């Protein structure tokens, strides 16, 4: 890691920052040499991600800083710029828009301003960003089971919980059953119908 | 034996069967005690749709286990 002097610096800056004394962002180390982060945000107050936490994988790329940083989430999240299945990322400063100049804290605020506001004109995930503009109300209901689920926010709707524990008690996998009613409107027929395809 | 089948609706049948049985057969008996057509049945089970030539002992479907009916969709 040639940048390694560089990670190590913006590091102990996101330690040592504000976000962090009050508690929005944080990181975590995963391998000696600093090319592998585990950063975590904060759901904002006033989304359907409040009260939930949001682990992100960072992998630094040889050629950074001249490229970005590789995030994903690694907590499951419903949003129409973050892959409902894999937590890829689509943020204009993780592609053409990164200057070299910017640091982990820049990121990891930018992550949890993404939260606060969907871009679902260049969305990653076109289910999620149809859901977001067709039915809000469902899209809000949505995210909030994922963040219930997945990032250990407050309870949500019990008719999608009762919807989920019907599908699981038919032996499909809890993860595929969610993704499958969520992309599905909790249609409960055409969501077994999409299990059934695989 | 006794094996129950469950709809989407949560409405449950029982069924005598034998472990021998075949998929196809126990889509027979769910046709003559329930009136759907063999051809619109899929049987479930273990989060897997069954195959119609293989019998309820080759997966392990035994008595008083639940299989779940998921109709074909109209299409």
């Amino acid at each position: 890691n040639i940048a390694v002097q560089r990670i190590k610096r913006e590091f102990k800056e996101v330690l040592k920052s504000e976000e962090t004394s009050k508690n929005q962002i944080k990181v975590d180390l995963v391998d000696e040499n600093f090319t592998e982060l585990r950063g975590e945000i904060a759901g904002p107050p006033d989304t359907p991600y409040e009260g939930g936490r949001y682990q992100l994988e960072i992998k630094i790329p040889e050629t950074y800083p001249f490229n970005p940083p590789k995030v994903r989430f690694i907590t499951k999240i419903w949003h129409p710029n973050i892959s409902s299945v894999t937590g890829a990322i689509c943020l204009d400063i993780l592609k053409d828009q990164w200057a070299a100049a910017m640091t982990l804290r820049t990121v990891l605020l930018s992550l949890q301003a993404l939260l606060a506001a969907a871009e679902p004109d260049d969305p990653q995930d076109a289910v999620v960003a149809n859901q977001y503009k067709q039915n809000p109300e469902m899209f809000k209901q949505t995210a909030r089971l994922w963040a219930h689920v997945y990032a250990g926010a407050p309870v949500s709707s019990p008719e999608y919980t009762k919807k989920i524990e019907n599908l699981c008690a038919m032996g499909f996998d809890r993860n595929a059953v969610i993704v499958a009613l969520s992309s599905k409107s909790w249609d409960v027929e055409t969501a077994t119908e999409l299990l059934l395809s695989n | 034996m006794q094996i129950f089948v469950k709809t989407l609706t949560g409405k449950t049948i029982t069924l005598e069967v034998e472990p021998s049985d075949t998929i196809e057969n126990v889509k027979a008996k769910i046709q003559d005690k329930e009136g759907i057509p063999p051809d619109q049945q899929r049987l479930i089970f273990a989060g897997k749709q069954l195959e119609d030539g293989r019998t309820l002992s080759d997966y392990n479907i035994q008595k008083e286990s639940t299989l779940h009916l998921v109709l074909r969709l109209r299409g």
